[PDB]
């Protein structure tokens, strides 16, 4: 079975930033479409951005400016960075793999944005 | 001698967008006013030449690369564009000149039960160069364990079918594209548009 | 914007019976939507890609349908394991597109 296995997780304060990682054992992360889905506390599901096999990258208009997927070849893991972070921010933030006919998510990483 | 315009935005049957046709014209003496006149090629938007001035000019030569592609994919045939097709199957350079003529082909392309015949490129190693072409069908790897290049998890048929139908809205139905690229080489004008 | 309302926002059945669930765009989406399984606590699950297809590793019993602007997911016997939160995903512009808020399955 594919396993993608997020970090980077944690508190932060208001206004700050972070960045989590993702990682994947069976498959090779740079030559797939791999998302990230955060799911606010007692709330729906939200897709935030995607990084394409050619590694185009593309963000919802809400998050636009505070947000920047990236990938690094070498070490095959996914990056996101998280920028001038609200109280809203909050959510547990899926790294998932996007196939055709396969829909492939990690675990999940607690972020926090609270005093 | 006139243009073959019309025998190129008439044709019976568009390719796929992975497998862009393209059509050399040279040699002749062009009329763009037919194409700009006509009622539903609506979709008209040119880059570094307006179509006002177009019957003015000359160039060495004019390439007419024609497709078909989804209604809201439309938006990515332009100049610094990206997604799906700009990446992995029709990339135009920022330096375009030339122009960009699309409309609706659900009338004849769209296929109760789905028209699987177009097929677009979603899977490649990387993006494409500007004007060029990848036709290689072979299963892209995308898993750490190679397949032998037998379909398989984690690794898939580059190629994905279209599945035109009659329905859907306007940005999931058929758009026949063609894309007048003009070209000049120091070479003698061939095409000039009185 | 595409905005996916999904109905009812809590199912109530006890096993063996069939769940039906349904999901509605707000605009024309073709066959484009994805149907995802959340337990509680856990990761979502794809269940239906394209409207209709079953993903691989999903039982039988799942299935889904409609188009355009009016779908349907069938449970054919709900099974102790099968109680969790069911999501629709549209794919107009896949991978990416809007949730809808989900729908619990719960009894007692």
């Amino acid at each position: 079975e594919v396993q993608v296995v997020e970090s980077g997780g944690g508190l932060i304060q208001p206004g700050g930033s972070l960045r989590l990682s993702c990682t994947a054992s069976e498959l090779i992360i740079s030559r797939n479409y791999m998302s990230w889905v955060r799911q606010a506390p007692g709330k729906g599901l939200e897709w935030l951005s995607v990084i394409y096999p050619g590694g185009s990258s593309f963000y919802t208009d809400s998050l636009k400016g505070r947000f920047t997927i990236s990938v690094d070849n070498s070490k095959n893991t996914l990056y996101l960075q998280m920028n001038r972070l609200g109280v809203e921010d909050t959510a547990i933030y899926y790294c998932v793999r996007d196939a055709p006919s396969e829909s492939d998510w990690g675990q999940g990483t607690l972020v926090t944005v609270s005093s | 001698n006139l243009c073959p315009f019309h025998e190129v935005f008439n044709a019976t049957t568009f390719a796929s967008v992975y497998a862009w046709n393209r059509k050399r014209i040279s040699n002749c003496v062009a009329d763009y006013s037919v194409i700009y006149n006509f009622a539903p090629f609506f979709a008209f938007k040119c880059y570094g030449v307006s179509p006002t001035k177009l019957n003015d000019l000359c160039f060495t030569n004019v390439y007419a690369d024609s497709f078909v592609i989804r209604g809201n994919e439309v938006s990515q045939i332009a100049p610094g564009q990206t997604g799906n097709i700009a990446d992995y199957n029709y990339k135009l350079p920022d330096d375009f000149t030339g122009c960009v003529i699309a409309w609706n082909s659900n009338k004849l392309d769209s296929k109760p039960s789905g028209n699987y015949n177009y097929l677009y490129r979603f899977l490649r190693k990387s993006k494409l160069k500007p004007f060029e072409r990848d036709i290689s069908t072979e299963i892209y790897q995308v898993g750490n364990k190679p397949c032998n290049g037998v379909a398989g998890p984690n690794c898939y048929s580059p190629l994905q079918s279209y599945g035109f139908r009659p329905t859907y809205g306007v940005g999931h139905q058929p758009y026949r594209v063609v894309v007048l690229s003009f070209e000049l080489l120091h070479a003698p004008a061939t095409v000039c548009g009185p | 914007e595409i905005v996916l309302t999904q109905s009812p926002a809590t199912l109530s059945l006890f096993p063996g019976e069939r769940a039906t669930l349904s999901c509605r765009a707000s605009q024309n989406i073709g066959h484009f939507l994805t149907w995802y399984q959340q337990k509680p606590g856990q990761a979502p699950r794809l269940l239906i890609y394209d409207a209709s297809n079953r993903a691989t590793g999903v039982p039988a019993r799942f299935s889904g349908s409609g188009s355009e602007t009016e779908f349907t997911l069938t449970i054919s016997s709900l099974g102790p394991e099968d109680f969790a939160v069911y999501y629709c995903q549209e794919r107009s512009d896949w991978p990416r597109g809007t949730f809808g808020q989900g729908t619990k399955v719960e009894i007692k």
